[PDB]
């Protein structure tokens, strides 16, 4: 039916990349 | 200072709970931050632009991910008319078993929400067919948002912070926006349509696996360079075409057919490809106008300051003084922000007005709740953007305007007669209001007294003429495109109006929203709309033009944009600031979009049932509105839960009551004012300091009542959240309960 | 604290000093008016911002103005 | 200045003439 | 069969993120260092 | 892949792209044996010239084999 478990796990691992970049940008905008 | 908020030493030394609220409400006002220069202002804004843009792309990634992982998109492909789209899944431990049963819908395994944003129709129209394609879209948007997040981090670094000269180079940014961001992006969307969306509509799979192999047209790029461009319009799709299948499928990639596709009841994909190609060429041509590093082009500043018209002296362009208007635009961020919010709000209204009339997504014209939610969504977004446009015009006039650099130009001339403008807006608003309310009350009384033939019913003969000028034969006027003998019909010297047969086929069928038939109820509600627009403009324009000073308060610019009042003296000065005209106008804007969305919904809800006579007979008096639209349509909403059980409309019933509650909570902040609550909180502070064991703990920052401006904020935010959520619950539940 | 500033159109009728509930204002010697006196605001840290002085002022728009600024315990008028 | 007001009434008469042109199409005088 | 992720992420978003976020923000707005 | 003048013109186009990059970003393009013209060549040495055309043959062979593998040429 839907996408697999591997694709959801890969998407979460990829979403860690804008999470880290967003943390750096939000801290830079404050700095 | 030495404590939060860091950008305000004045707030950081506040000993009360007001410190927290004003720190929140001044966090994005970068100009009022301490130690803020202009270069650091522009650099910080550029970085927040990138971060905001990343928030948008992560949001679109979310849409694709939840449809791919939890929706029914592949099942929705084979039947877009009878399958309900899925937004996402529900995981809520508060649901009882009847609720879990009630939301297990649309052929899903568990409880789900139905999507009403039309993302299935849009993704299906532009060529997506599987859940993996939605997945790769969402992961691509995750990396694309990563790209913008890194760019916003990188342009805060010392080597990569742009200069203040770079930000104020306006001609280069206009050339690049018109040429690239509009023109190349429209050209690339035409490339997508021709390469992917049209072959997928004709049954052919085109992906990243095989697009370099597949030619879109069998004569690929040979007739483009030879100039035989008419080859790409030959063999269009037939009227027997079925979308996503090969039967009835042509080979043309750039047509000029006009009208709607017969099955999907939406615009032709080849017309949309040809559209984006044409305006791509035209926006790229526009993006070569202005002067940059290469010598040729226009200096906009020389165009503003120009004082001779072919050797004849003038005041300026159109004999109008524009000296300093370039610097007024370019040096003020609030002038630019109000101007962009005005243009973007007009574009947002124009999008809403064209997506119901001329739908472009396959099978969305039969999804009624989607059409309703999308119209109402964009009209609400548009009234918010227009209110922000005039709000930033007022902030410009307070903070950034000087009359010395604008001496003698057109903006100073507008300021010189501002009482004439405000008084004439006042006259037009009163003149519309008295007579529109008077005709409504006349019709109400004469229909109440058993004599509905005594109504004042006025045909909208001018807008009916415009519909007859487009080829609508129903009125019988026999004018420009409804007259076959006319020069506008035949296009006499060239006969090249290729669009016209499909256009008249689309406008003369009564089975769509393309120039709906209008009557006296349409007349009365349009004058209600003109009242709403003129009165909202009156409040906004008055508060912009009196922002710097009035006769009641001549030094109003010395207090800023948002301040409570000027005290009890001179009669009393409640709501005197320019921020208060924002506040007063947001009510009129919500009221206005309430009138236009009531009218849209009730006319279309008469359309979708084959009973147009309900709107045509009952919209001329206000009890007909109050009875046949509000009372009658809310029944299946308010039975979303009842003593007998629950169904799938119970969230909309709970949200309907929720929105009433939040709206009514707003009245508390708008009616009760501060000193009542300050005297109350003082006795509470007494009781906490006198109560044993509770004496062990207390506040670090002193409880005070909310400020006057903060109260207007919190009240208006409640009013508008309740307004939106109530109408959303009613709109969605009434349409989705009557039409699935 | 709030900022209270006195402009030169003062006529020295002393009504702002009388209206003031927190003793911000006082009258000082001067020579620019017939009454030979202006109002002066040395104790603006006691100013709560209630603008009774602006209510009391008789000149056409206000020889005295209060500009609301940062909030303290005194300017907010807290007994706690 | 300009007691005949010749420039602003040129454009006003032009807009009024375009208005009479649309009205002439409305009453089927010009077809 | 990744539908079990909801019973992790929805309690995290609803309880863990508000407690950690409001604890950080409370101790930050009461701090006197910066 | 039968030889056609499309293969010839894509080899010439790759040679022109490579001599364009070789004029734009070679650190030392003027070696000791210079070209006799040095005005239609932009100012080169003969080794920089045949370096650019050899890299144009790298690019051209890669292009025409890739486009034959797709189905274009
Ligand atoms: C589109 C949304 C958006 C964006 C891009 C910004 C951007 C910014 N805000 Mg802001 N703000 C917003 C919405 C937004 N705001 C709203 C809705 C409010 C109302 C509550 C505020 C209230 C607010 C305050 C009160 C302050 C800012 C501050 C800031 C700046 C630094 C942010 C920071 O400290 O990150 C910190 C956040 C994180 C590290 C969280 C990231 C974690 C994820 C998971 C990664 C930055 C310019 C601060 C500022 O300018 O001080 C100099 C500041 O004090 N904002
Ligand atoms: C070709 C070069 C190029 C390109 C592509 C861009 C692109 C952009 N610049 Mg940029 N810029 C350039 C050169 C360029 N710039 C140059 C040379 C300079 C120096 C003078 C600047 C200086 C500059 C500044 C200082 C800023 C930007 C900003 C922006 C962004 C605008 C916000 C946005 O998302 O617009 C997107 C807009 C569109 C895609 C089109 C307009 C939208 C229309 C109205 C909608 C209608 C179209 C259609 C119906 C939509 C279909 C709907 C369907 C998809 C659902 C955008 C990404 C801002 C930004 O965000 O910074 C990050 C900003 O602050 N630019
Ligand atoms: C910016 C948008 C865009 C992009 C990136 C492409 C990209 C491409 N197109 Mg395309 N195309 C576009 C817009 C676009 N097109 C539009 C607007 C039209 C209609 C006029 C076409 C009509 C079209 C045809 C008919 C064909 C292509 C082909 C191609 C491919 C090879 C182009 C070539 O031979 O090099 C040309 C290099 C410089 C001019 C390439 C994938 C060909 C293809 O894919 O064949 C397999 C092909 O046959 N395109
Ligand atoms: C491109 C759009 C844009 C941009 C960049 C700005 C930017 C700005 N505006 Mg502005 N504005 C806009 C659109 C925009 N506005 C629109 C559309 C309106 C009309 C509504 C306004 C009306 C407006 C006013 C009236 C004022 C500003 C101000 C400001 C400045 C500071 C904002 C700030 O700190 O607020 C801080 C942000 C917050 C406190 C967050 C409030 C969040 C709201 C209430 C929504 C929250 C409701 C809730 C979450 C709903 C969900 C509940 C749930 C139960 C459903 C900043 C320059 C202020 C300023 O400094 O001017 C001098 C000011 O007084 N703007
Ligand atoms: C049949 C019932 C009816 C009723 C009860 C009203 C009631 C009203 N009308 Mg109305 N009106 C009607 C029919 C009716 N009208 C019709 C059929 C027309 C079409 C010609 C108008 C056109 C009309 C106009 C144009 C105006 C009103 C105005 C008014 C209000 C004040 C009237 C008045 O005498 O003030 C006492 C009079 C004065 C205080 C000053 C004199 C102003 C008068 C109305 C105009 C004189 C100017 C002169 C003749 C040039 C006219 C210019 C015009 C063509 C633009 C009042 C609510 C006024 C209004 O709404 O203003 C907000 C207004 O300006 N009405
Ligand atoms: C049903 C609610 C309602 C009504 C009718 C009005 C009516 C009006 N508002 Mg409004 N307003 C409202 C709610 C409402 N407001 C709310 C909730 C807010 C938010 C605070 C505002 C904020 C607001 C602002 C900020 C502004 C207005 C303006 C106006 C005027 C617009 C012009 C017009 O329509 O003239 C026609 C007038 C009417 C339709 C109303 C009165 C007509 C009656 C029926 C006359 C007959 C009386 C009759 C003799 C019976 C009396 C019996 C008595 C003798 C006992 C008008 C007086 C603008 C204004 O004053 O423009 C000059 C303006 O600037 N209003
Ligand atoms: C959005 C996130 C979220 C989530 C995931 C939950 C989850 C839950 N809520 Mg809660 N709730 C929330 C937000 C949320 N709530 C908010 C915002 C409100 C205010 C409106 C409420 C108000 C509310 C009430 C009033 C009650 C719940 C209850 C429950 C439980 C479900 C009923 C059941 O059969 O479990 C039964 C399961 C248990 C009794 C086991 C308890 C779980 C242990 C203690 C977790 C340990 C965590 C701890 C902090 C460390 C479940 C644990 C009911 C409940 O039983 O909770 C005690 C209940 O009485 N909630
Ligand atoms: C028009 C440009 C063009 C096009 C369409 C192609 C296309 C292709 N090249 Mg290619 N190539 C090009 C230019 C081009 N090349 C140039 C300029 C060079 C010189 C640097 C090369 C050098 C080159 C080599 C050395 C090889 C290819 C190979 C390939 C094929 C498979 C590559 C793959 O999928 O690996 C996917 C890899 C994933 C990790 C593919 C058809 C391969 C091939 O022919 O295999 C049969 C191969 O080994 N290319
Ligand atoms: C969710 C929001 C969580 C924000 C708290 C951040 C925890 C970071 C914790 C952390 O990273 O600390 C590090 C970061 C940098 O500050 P330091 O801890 O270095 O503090 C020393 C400073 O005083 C500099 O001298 O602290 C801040 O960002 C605190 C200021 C947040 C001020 C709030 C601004 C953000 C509000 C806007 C977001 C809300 C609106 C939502 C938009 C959609
Ligand atoms: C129909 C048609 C047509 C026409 C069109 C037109 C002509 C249109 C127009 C339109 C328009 C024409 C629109 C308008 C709009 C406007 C607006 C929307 C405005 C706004 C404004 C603002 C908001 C302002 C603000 C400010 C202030 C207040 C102060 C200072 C600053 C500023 C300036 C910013 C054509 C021919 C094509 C064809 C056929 C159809
Ligand atoms: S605002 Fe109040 S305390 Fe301050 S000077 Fe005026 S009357 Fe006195
Ligand atoms: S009331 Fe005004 S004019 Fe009179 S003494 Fe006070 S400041 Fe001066």
């Amino acid at each position: 039916s839907s996408i697999s478990d591997t694709q959801v796990y890969i998407a979460l691992v990829v979403a860690l990349i804008p999470g880290l970049l967003a943390w750096r940008l939000a801290t830079e905008l404050y700095k | 200072a030495t404590k939060f908020p860091k950008f305000s030493q004045d707030l950081a030394q506040d000993p009360t709970t007001r410190r927290i609220w004003y720190a929140m409400a001044m966090g994005n006002d970068f100009e009022s931050h301490d130690g803020m220069t202009e270069e650091n202002l522009y650099q910080k804004i550029f970085a927040t632009h990138f971060g905001h843009l990343a928030i948008i792309f992560l949001w679109a990634s979310s849409l694709l991910f939840h449809v791919a992982w939890q929706g029914n998109f592949e099942q929705w492909i084979k039947d877009p008319l009878h399958v309900r789209p899925i937004a996402h899944a529900i995981w809520d431990p508060h649901f009882g078993k009847p609720a879990i049963e009630a939301f297990t819908q649309a052929g899903a395994n568990g409880p789900v929400n139905i999507a009403y944003s039309g993302v299935y129709h849009w993704w299906y129209t532009i060529g997506m067919r599987t859940n993996t394609e939605l997945y790769t879209g969402s992961v691509f948007l995750l990396l694309f948002a990563s790209l913008f997040l890194f760019a916003g981090w990188l342009h805060l670094q010392p080597k990569f912070r742009p200069s203040l000269a770079w930000f104020k180079s306006a001609e280069s940014r206009l050339n690049h926006h018109l040429a690239g961001l509009f023109g190349v992006s429209s050209l690339a969307w035409a490339g997508h349509l021709i390469h992917v969306a049209i072959p997928e509509s004709r049954g052919q799979h085109v992906g990243w696996d095989n697009f370099l192999s597949t030619a879109p047209h069998p004569a690929g790029l040979q007739p483009f360079f030879t100039g035989n461009w008419g080859v790409y319009a030959q063999n269009p799709d037939t009227a027997g075409h079925i979308f996503s299948t090969s039967q009835g499928a042509g080979t043309a990639i750039l047509t000029f057919l006009g009208g709607f596709h017969p099955q999907t009841e939406s615009l032709w994909l080849t017309d949309m490809a040809h559209h984006h190609l044409a305006i791509a060429v035209l926006f790229i041509v526009a993006g070569h106008m202005y002067r940059t590093n290469f010598g040729i082009g226009h200096s906009i500043k020389e165009m503003m300051n120009a004082k001779t018209f072919f050797g004849k002296p003038v005041e300026g362009p159109f004999n109008m003084p524009h000296q300093g208007i370039y610097d007024t635009y370019n040096n003020s961020l609030h002038f630019q922000l109000g101007w962009h919010l005005a243009c973007l709000g007009v574009v947002t209204s124009w999008v809403a007005q064209h997506m119901y009339s001329l739908p472009s997504y396959a099978f969305i014209a039969k999804d009624y709740t989607t059409q309703a939610a999308l119209y109402t969504h964009h009209q609400y977004i548009a009234i918010f953007l227009m209110v922000g446009a005039f709000a930033h015009g007022a902030i410009f006039l307070v903070r950034d305007y000087d009359p010395e650099q604008n001496k003698g130009n057109v903006l100073e001339r507008v300021l010189q007669h501002k009482e004439a403008i405000i008084s004439h807006l006042s006259w037009v608003s009163l003149f519309l209001g008295f007579h529109t309310l008077g005709l409504y009350v006349h019709n109400d009384v004469v229909v109440a007294f058993g004599t509905p033939e005594k109504q004042i019913l006025i045909e909208p003969v001018f807008a009916q003429f415009i519909q007859a000028a487009h080829g609508k034969v129903l009125y019988g006027l026999d004018t420009l495109l409804s007259n076959p003998d006319s020069v506008a019909y035949t296009a006499y010297p060239n006969y090249a109006n290729v669009w016209l047969p499909g256009w008249l086929d689309a406008i003369n069928s009564g089975t769509n929203s393309l120039f709906l038939t209008i009557g006296p109820g349409d007349f009365l509600v349009h004058h209600a709309i003109a009242l709403g627009l003129h009165t909202t403009t009156l409040i906004l324009v008055k508060g912009a033009l009196d922002a710097r000073g009035s006769k009641l308060m001549p030094d109003k610019k010395d207090f800023g944009y948002a301040f409570p009042c000027d005290g009890p003296g001179r009669g009393g000065t409640c709501d005197i600031s320019a921020w208060d005209s924002f506040y007063l106008s947001l009510f009129w804007a919500l009221n206005t979009v309430g009138w236009v969305t009531f009218y849209w919904h009730w006319k279309h809800l008469g359309i979708w049932q084959g009973n147009v006579a309900q709107f045509n007979e009952n919209s001329t008096y206000l009890m007909g509105w109050f009875r046949d639209y509000l009372w009658a349509n809310s029944a299946q909403l308010i039975n979303g839960y009842n003593p007998y059980g629950v169904n799938n409309l119970s969230v909309w019933a709970w949200m309907f009551l929720f929105g009433h509650l939040v709206w009514a909570t707003g009245f508390m902040f708008l009616i009760s004012w501060r000193g009542y609550w300050q005297e109350l909180i003082e006795t509470l502070v007494w009781a906490h300091e006198r109560t044993p064991i509770a004496n062990l703990v207390r506040w670090k920052d002193k409880p005070v009542a909310l400020s006057i401006v903060q109260a207007r904020v919190v009240g208006l935010a409640h009013f508008t959240v309740g307004y939106v959520l109530t109408y959303a619950a009613f709109l969605i539940a009434s349409t989705a309960g009557k039409f699935g | 604290s709030h900022t209270v500033k006195i402009y030169d159109t003062c006529i020295g009728c002393t009504q702002c000093v009388r209206a003031c509930p927190t003793d911000v204002l006082e009258m000082v010697p001067w020579d620019g008016c017939k009454a030979a006196q202006v109002a002066s605001s040395p104790r603006t840290e006691d100013c709560v911002g209630c603008k009774r002085c602006e209510t009391a002022c008789p000149t056409d728009f206000l020889s005295i103005r209060v500009y609301l600024g940062a909030e303290t315990t005194r300017s907010m008028g807290l007994a706690y | 200045a300009k007691p005949p007001y010749t420039f602003r009434t040129g454009w006003a008469l032009l807009l009024l003439a375009v208005n009479f042109l649309v009205a002439a199409y409305y009453f089927h005088i010009i077809q | 069969d990744a539908s079990f992720l909801s019973s992790i992420f929805v309690p995290v978003i609803g309880w863990v993120v508000p407690i950690a976020t409001f604890s950080f923000l409370f101790l930050y707005i009461e701090r006197e260092d910066v | 892949l039968e030889w056609s003048p499309t293969v010839g013109i894509i080899m010439v186009i790759a040679n022109v792209i490579a001599i364009t990059f070789g004029r734009q970003t070679i650190k030392y393009p003027s070696a000791e044996p210079a070209l006799p013209s040095a005005k239609f060549f932009g100012g080169f040495g003969a080794p920089a010239l045949l370096a650019t055309t050899a890299f144009g043959h790298i690019l051209g062979v890669g292009l025409v084999l890739g486009l034959h593998n797709l189905g274009r040429i």
